[PDB]
């Protein structure tokens, strides 16, 4: 109605969040026995090299 | 050993070591081969003998 009561507004809204993160490891090792007497499996007579296994 | 008053002088040293044989090495009976694998191969070719006859 005119000249009487009035109307009012509401307010806004907020939110906040937090989070964590996981971890992912990966390891390996090389021993003498893996290249001691094993042929490279490539050329006919090339001995096994550590570099190839590393790659 | 009777104190530092008696300044001591030079002393000699001797040593003893176990006996070492040189007979076989002196005779030059052995040959040396350097390989790669832990196993060594031996190849013995055997010939054949015979006598020729007149024809």
């Amino acid at each position: 109605q005119r000249g009487g009561v009035r109307q009012h507004l509401a307010n806004d809204r907020k939110k906040i969040v937090n989070l964590n993160i996981p971890f992912f490891p990966l390891d390996r090792s090389i021993d003498r026995a893996d290249i001691q007497n094993f042929r490279e499996f490539g050329t006919e007579n090339a001995p096994a090299t550590v570099d190839a296994e590393v790659q | 050993q009777n104190g530092d008053f008696q300044i001591l002088d030079y002393t000699g040293l001797i040593s003893t070591m176990p006996r070492v044989d040189t007979l076989l090495q002196s005779m030059n009976l052995f040959t040396e081969h350097f390989g790669r694998t832990t196993v060594a191969r031996i190849e013995r070719l055997d010939d054949g003998a015979g006598d020729i006859k007149a024809v």
